[PDB]
């Protein structure tokens, strides 16, 4: 459930809890596993949970910043990667207009469940429309 | 003639070839202190900071706005700002003041109130500060490998050299844009055959890079930038929270990042706002900090140029790396680029980093001649291996590098070789001849690479990431080759993804894919007999130079 | 002859599918005149122009005044060629052949390295930026790289870029540039 | 030849020819912390010590027996021994512990405790441990004039050139003997047409030197050598008595001196009694407390090329430094001589003391191209001042020395020349030309410097020896031929020896012959806010370099 | 009669303190009198005096050793320079017998009152006859 | 044919008027046989010789047993010459003209970097040390400096000092040596 400093490396200390967001163990990342096809790209991959951990070794760490930013990407860890980098676009100056950010903060928080994300991108819309960083034309 | 012979032979010196000028506050050319500065502040109201230095939040740009509600420690700030910035400098160096309570303190501060701690220092004040600040407990190296002709088969043997020389990270990048996924590819075998664990990154355009880890191609990201203005911001094409939700979509994938700035960046780009650049730099600092980001890679880095030119520079450097560091960021200390023609003056610009040690004295030492130096050349090189491991020998400093014999760098560079040549051929890429094997296997630098089909490769590289090859696809073509431990090797490069645990403040991996970062090899100085010390077995591997004659056997 | 820029009117997004646009930087032949090595501006243009006619394109050079970043140059420029490919120059030298499509700060091909430019790579800037206007997949023009280059011309870039960015006109069109061929 | 061409360049770096060679304790080719070496111990027996470092008294060589009865303070030893090695080197780093509370224990401490404090330490401690050991608040720097050819015109010219750099200090020696005398004689005038109050010295065998300076031809004395151990002691024909006494000679004639000593000089001699070249060092340090010399060149000096061939030698001499300066003594940190083929070698190795500050960062930085310098060359030369000038603009680092314009050294040498062109006229000595006037003038070495006869000299020099010329005569001399001003400033370089001023501490004299010394210019270093700072107009100083363009002016 | 580390520098502080040993006020020693002869080599030299207090200043400085030195120093003062270096010489290893070495030790302690001095001689004829730094065979 | 030195007997001080006594180290031409430079002690202590007759003197060879400093061997040589002058030298070369009468640490002539003295020196170290043995004034051997000497050689002359300093005979007397031309 908890994870405190003594249980990091996790890799090491705690490895069964160690699970890719597809569920597979981390016991099933092998040669073995990948030559045979059983194991494919999106299984070398972190999941919610992990982050979470993750999360609780950096704060206490006095490192919240870090933790804040674990949990965060935790809840773009379902969303495809192809999506991922639309939204990252999305975000950089001039790209967006605001209601384009908004619908996206729309899709993070109800079809993605991503809240805090949704939150974050809500307010990169306020931000970028006090600072000018909007698509030139409301 | 009537003239000076000694300013004659001065006038040669290739010191006087290096770009200096007189500082312009104006235009933000100057290192620190700029009276167009703004005077550390901060004011917290309902929890939220609505005054940092010397503006209101109804006059903040997304930078002030980022940075106070991400980067500082509201709570705390009101009375973390009551202390003289003098007293905080003094902690940094007071023996009896631990890391953990100057963090409780600088997480607390503005970016105004560190520059203006910087203020009070000297160097020797700012490297003792930053052996106490530096996160890890071992300092550790990152190296360039690149060559001109972005070569896939000399990238993969300068990686395994590079690799047995004991850098942990290795950086790569192009010429070519398009030639990205190649060079990505070729480093991460090679790295893996120099040495297991060996951390990979290919700095390019943002959405590219995140591309390439996506795809397994990379083991990390270091170039994901930010700067001090909004303007400049804007022409890196990211905002703070573009970039924030970039570091989160790297951690999203279980793959480490740190950010980069560095000192220089908004001058050379033209919109400083007047501002010094170190203040400009604690921005960027406090923007890492506050995206949750881990570590930061600065130090002037690729504007070292900048930096350099004018009085104070080479200092500010050192305190923009001591800002990182007391910020509790793990800190790449640059070193990684040209900025002089002397030997003299660029030794002292590192050692301002190598004796005190930080995360990565090198944030990108050149692990090939700079000639092939994609980043313009490094501070230091290929060339100056030798004269690097005698410093370690002569200081009894740990610089993070070990000697090496030709005979076992010859092996390992010809493996590689051979494996990125079995990658290609499995792959369906462009052929990896023989006689290119054995070119990299002796080369210096692409001076001795035979010349490639280029239009050959970028071809194949767009049919490649068209079909989608990942680092599994690397894995696989390893492993039906005979490079099982390679392919074991990048696969558990790929784990880390998993575990989350590369994640934390300056985690690299030792031979076994085991972390090591700040959380369990934390850095605890307090003065003479604590915080890291030379290993027995190290200190003997730095003075056990290849050549050293046993005194007693000459004649 | 030399080869001079003359501003016309706004600079149009489509002339042609067969041409090249050349986006010059906010200062570049008007303000500023010479590269870091001290090149004429107009031998410059005059080797784009005449590597990208002697593949059979149309050259149209356009003066950007958005911006002075040389990324979103040679972008604006490739957005503004009926081809999609484009080449963006700032007055310090640098050099960006674009193409519509990709992402601003990545490109076909960069010159990151202004200092060590000649005109014959300029000619080159410009047959291989028209060979990629004709979708072709020239081979690119061979990168060149100096560790010297940053220490001797890093703080003097800054300097020419500080001058040219005095120029930016926020958001302001992109301005045709004439070239008229003068007496040298 | 299937060699690495990658290791064949490297083979080819200057570096690998400095004479780098394994540990041999037994011969004491280790610079510190050897096995053979004493473990530190102290017994006081009736207000004496009766034992010192695992030697009991009856067991006293020379060395020991001084070093008890002269160099601890025997009231406060015992209990100051019972403090740990790693507690003082925590004290000498500890910003709240005074530079005045390490000398109440240091001086009360043994040789051996001295190294074993050192051990304790790594360079970042130690050069933050120098900066407030330093007893003189302003670090200050020394320099050698010299040529091949003892030429007296490109002394002279040398010495005025280098006064207005900003040396405090300049030291001369001869290739032959006999030209002692005019090298002195030469300096003396040079050295006061470049900068009044700037002190010189003429570093020749012991009886030789003293006349020189009881018939004031030097304004004070540095290579008064002590050794580590009774043999080398002998070699060096001196004991530890005729020594202090030689001090005393020196003092009782108001005339400053310091004494020298350095790591590696008992091992290159052949009798280190298989003693670490540091703990050797620290007994030399302790001779000269107990002397009661006020200061003291050390940091292997001479003998570098010794000390750097072995691990940890550079930081060994950083130690060695550190320890005379703990010790309250007046440290002229050497510097001074040529140990490495290699730029970044040379500098790390003079950051280590430059960084920091110490009284003399240079006991002898080569104000001649390395070729001219008769002390077979210093670690940096005429060559390297641009180098120089840029590090302390880069590090904001006080490093003693100032840019000066090619006009100003050319009247300064003109003058110089004509002054010592002046006074042999005045003196009858063999003619100087205006052809060696011009060509000093605008000389860098004695290349451009045409010959003389050599014999003609040799011969009145013998001859003024004998007419018992003193400085009074050159004084006299310089003002029968309107250099009134000069003739002024050597009379006032005697009357130093009326007032007794710079025989304290550390002690230098500003341009009006003021002495600024560690008494009236005490380092109170505690910390940032404290201690020795850059003056803003010092600082302007520094970054007023020629060449340096303005910004606005960049077309 | 006593001096305190605010006198310091004498020069500057105590002008009037200062003379030469042979009896002339430092306001003596200008080029004017050195041209006129009135000021020879002789008399640009340092007192007892001034010595003693420099010692002062030194020891308030807490450099007792340094103190001790320029204490010992102005005993030799009177003794003609020819003199002092003829004792240094004997006391460099192997010049002399330990009578020649006590011999000289009393004519520093009766005809030159350098007591101090003539103790240190005496201590070193000893060490050298316990160190074997006599002249060989004496 | 080659000089090679042979161990004669205790040697005495003073023998005519006209010799200049040549001290070398204890282990010179004996334990050591050649300079930091792998330069021949025969061939040297050869031409140390020539240089002597060539201006009319007698060259007498000892060896220095008591100590193995230069300067202390070109002392007790010069205090075993009947003209006075001494020439001292030691294995690994460094070479010294001195004269009784001169303290032990000062001298006529150094020739303090070995690996910088030729056979011409070794020469003109003969002729100059003759003309002193004649109260002559003779232009001293213009001396030689290489800054790079010391990080060349400094650690190795140590170590042939070593080696040379392991013969010292305490108080030992000087031992002529004889001189042999062995047939080549
Ligand atoms: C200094 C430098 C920087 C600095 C200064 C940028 C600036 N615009 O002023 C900083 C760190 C801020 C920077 C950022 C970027 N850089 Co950069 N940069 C360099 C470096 C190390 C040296 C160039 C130099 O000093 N030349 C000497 C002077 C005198 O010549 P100059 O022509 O006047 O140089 C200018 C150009 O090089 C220009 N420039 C710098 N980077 C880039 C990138 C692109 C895509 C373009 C068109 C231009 C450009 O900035 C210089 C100053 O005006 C080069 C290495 C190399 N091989 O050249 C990499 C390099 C050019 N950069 C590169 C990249 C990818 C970037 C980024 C896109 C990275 C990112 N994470 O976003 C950003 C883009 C920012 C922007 N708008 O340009 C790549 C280009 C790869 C490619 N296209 O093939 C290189 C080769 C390698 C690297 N990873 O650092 N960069
Ligand atoms: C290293 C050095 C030292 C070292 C090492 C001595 C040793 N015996 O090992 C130390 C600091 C201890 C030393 C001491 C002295 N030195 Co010294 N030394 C040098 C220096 C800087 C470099 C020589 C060198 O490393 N050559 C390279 C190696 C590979 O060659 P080498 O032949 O094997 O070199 C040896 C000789 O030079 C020898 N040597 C060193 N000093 C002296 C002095 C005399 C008079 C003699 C005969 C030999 C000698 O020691 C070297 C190592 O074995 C020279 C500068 C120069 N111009 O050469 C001054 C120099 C030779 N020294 C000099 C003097 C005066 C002395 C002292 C007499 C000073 C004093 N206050 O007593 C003492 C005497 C000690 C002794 N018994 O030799 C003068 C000679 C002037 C002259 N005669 O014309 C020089 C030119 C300049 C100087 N002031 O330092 N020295
Ligand atoms: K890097
Ligand atoms: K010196």
């Amino acid at each position: 459930k908890t994870m405190r400093v003594q249980d990091y490396p996790l890799a090491t200390r705690c490895p069964e809890h160690i699970l890719t967001p597809t569920g597979k163990p981390l016991t099933d990342i092998t040669l073995e596993k990948v030559l045979s096809g059983e194991v494919g790209p999106q299984d070398v991959r972190i999941s919610r949970q992990t982050l979470e951990y993750q999360a609780q070794i950096a704060e206490q760490m006095q490192r919240h910043a870090v933790a804040r930013n674990f949990r965060r990407a935790a809840e773009l860890i379902a969303i495809p990667d192809e999506r991922i980098l639309a939204i990252y676009n999305a975000l950089r100056p001039f790209r967006s207009s605001q209601a384009e950010l908004l619908a996206i903060a729309d899709e993070l928080e109800h079809t993605w469940h991503a809240t805090v994300n949704a939150a974050f991108v809500r307010e990169s819309a306020e931000v970028y429309q006090q600072r000018h960083k909007l698509r030139k034309g409301s | 003639m009537k003239r000076s012979k000694r300013f004659a032979v001065l006038a040669q010196r290739p010191v006087n070839q290096d770009g200096l000028i007189g500082e312009w506050p104006e235009e933000g050319l100057i290192a620190m202190d700029s009276p167009f500065d703004p005077v550390s502040s901060v004011k917290v109201d309902n929890g939220l900071i609505v005054e940092l230095d010397g503006k209101r939040r109804d006059q903040f740009d997304m930078i002030d706005r980022f940075i106070a509600d991400y980067a500082i420690n509201v709570e705390r700030t009101e009375q973390a700002m009551r202390l003289e910035a003098v007293e905080i400098a003094r902690m940094l160096v007071d023996i009896h003041v631990s890391r953990e309570e100057i963090i409780a303190i600088t997480t607390a501060i503005t970016p105004a109130k560190a520059v203006e701690v910087m203020a009070q220092m000297n160097v020797v004040e700012m490297m003792m500060a930053l052996q106490k600040m530096r996160a890890r407990r071992t300092p550790s190296n990152q190296c360039h490998v690149t060559n001109l002709k972005d070569n896939p088969v000399q990238i993969a043997a300068d990686a395994a050299e590079a690799g047995i020389r004991g850098f942990s990270e290795q950086e790569t990048t192009v010429g070519i844009a398009r030639y990205a996924p190649f060079n990505a590819l070729a480093l991460l075998v090679g790295s893996q055959c120099g040495r297991p664990g060996v951390l990979t990154q290919c700095s390019v355009e943002e959405a590219t890079e995140l591309e390439l880890g996506m795809r397994g191609l990379t083991s990390y990201a270091e170039t994901v930038s930010v700067y001090g203005t909004e303007a400049v911001f804007t022409d890196g094409d990211d905002t703070p929270w573009s970039k924030a939700f970039l570091a989160s979509a790297y951690a999203s994938r279980g793959l480490k990042m740190r950010y980069t700035s560095g000192t220089g960046s908004e001058a050379l780009m033209g919109y400083s706002e007047s501002k010094s650049m170190l203040y400009l730099e604690s921005r960027c600092i406090f923007i890492t900090k506050g995206a949750g980001v881990q570590g930061l890679q600065n130090g002037a880095v690729s504007c070292i140029g900048m930096t350099g030119a004018v009085p104070s520079g080479i200092r500010a450097v050192l305190a923009e790396n001591l800002i990182a560091s007391m910020l509790d960021l793990e800190v790449a200390s640059a070193n990684d680029q040209t900025f002089s023609h002397s030997d003299i003056r660029r030794t002292a610009r590192t050692l301002m980093q190598m004796l005190p040690g930080t995360d990565f004295i090198f944030s990108g030492y050149s692990a090939v001649p700079n000639y092939d130096n994609m980043f313009a050349g490094s501070n230091f090189d290929a060339e100056d291996f030798d004269d690097y491991n005698i410093l370690q020998r002569d200081l009894m400093v740990d610089g993070g590098l070990r000697p090496v014999t030709e005979a076992e760098t010859i092996a390992i560079r010809q493996k590689a070789a051979r494996a990125i040549q079995a990658v290609f051929r499995e792959l369906g890429l462009p052929p990896i001849a023989d006689e290119e094997v054995e070119a990299a296997t002796y080369a210096h630098g692409s001076n001795e690479m035979p010349p490639r089909n280029v239009v050959e490769d970028l071809s194949a590289v767009e049919e490649m990431m068209k079909r989608n090859i990942t680092g599994l696809d690397i894995v696989g073509a390893l492993s039906r080759s005979g490079f099982e431990d390679i392919a074991s090797n990048i696969l558990n490069m790929l784990r880390q993804r998993v575990t989350g645990d590369y994640l934390q403040t300056s985690a690299i991996l030792d031979r076994q894919f085991e972390v090591v970062s700040a959380v369990n090899d934390i850095n605890d100085y307090q003065g003479p007999g604590t915080g890291y010390r030379i290993s027995a077995e190290r200190w003997a591997e730095i003075k056990n130079i290849p050549g050293v004659v046993q005194p007693d056997t000459i004649e | 002859f030399t080869l001079k820029t003359r501003e016309g009117g706004v600079a149009s997004a489509d002339e042609r599918a067969d041409e090249v646009v050349i986006g010059v930087g906010p200062a570049f032949d008007k303000h500023q005149h010479h590269t870091l090595i001290d090149m004429p501006h107009g031998a410059i243009l005059k080797e784009l122009i005449a590597g990208v006619e002697e593949e059979g394109l149309h050259a149209r050079v356009v003066r950007i005044l958005r911006t002075s970043d040389v990324s979103f140059m040679a972008w604006d420029a490739a957005n503004l060629s009926g081809s999609g490919i484009g080449i963006g120059i700032q007055s310090k030298g640098t050099t960006v052949i674009h193409q519509r499509d990709l992402l601003p700060l990545s490109n076909l091909e960069l010159f990151s390295q202004a200092p060590l430019l000649t005109l014959e790579t300029y000619r080159q800037i410009g047959k291989n930026a028209a060979r990629y206007a004709r979708k072709e997949s020239p081979s690119p023009v061979p990168v060149v790289n100096d560790q010297m280059v940053r220490p001797k011309f890093m703080a003097k870039a800054a300097l020419f870029h500080i001058k040219e960015t005095k120029h930016v006109v926020q958001d302001a069109e992109p301005v045709t540039l004439h070239i008229d061929l003068v007496r040298e």
